[PDB]
């Protein structure tokens, strides 16, 4: 998303978190929280929603 | 007129804050009460075994007086 970014995802704010050892509580502390970012996301899709077209 | 689904005006923000209140004792104030309940029920504990062993004596000497 933040190196190819495909579609719009470059006008939301949010950060992607990096893990720091091979493990996989570390790795659940970043899946939760990039459901989190994905809360704001979310959040920022609601005020950004254009009335364009279908 | 258009009737689409649009936001009306802009909408409220939902937080994202990992909202902890780690509430409760610390570290010292429960290990305290916790060591002086405990000394408490000591000195009680001493209290009524020591009465126990007064009549428990009694009940000795009943046997004592009883036997022959």
């Amino acid at each position: 998303r933040k190196t190819q970014p495909y579609d719009v995802y470059d006008q939301v704010e949010f950060d992607v978190p990096i893990g720091s050892r091979g493990d996989c509580y570390d790795r659940y502390l970043c899946r939760v929280e990039e459901m989190r970012q994905s809360i704001r996301i979310i959040s920022q899709c609601l005020n950004k929603m254009p009335p364009g077209e279908i | 007129v258009k009737q689409d689904m649009p936001p009306v005006g802009g909408y409220g923000p939902i937080d994202y804050k990992r909202n902890l209140p780690r509430r409760g004792l610390s570290g010292y104030s429960m290990f305290a009460v916790g060591i002086g309940a405990l000394l408490f029920g000591y000195w009680s504990m001493m209290r009524w075994n020591r009465e126990r062993r007064r009549l428990q004596i009694e009940d000795f000497e009943a046997r004592i007086a009883l036997m022959p």
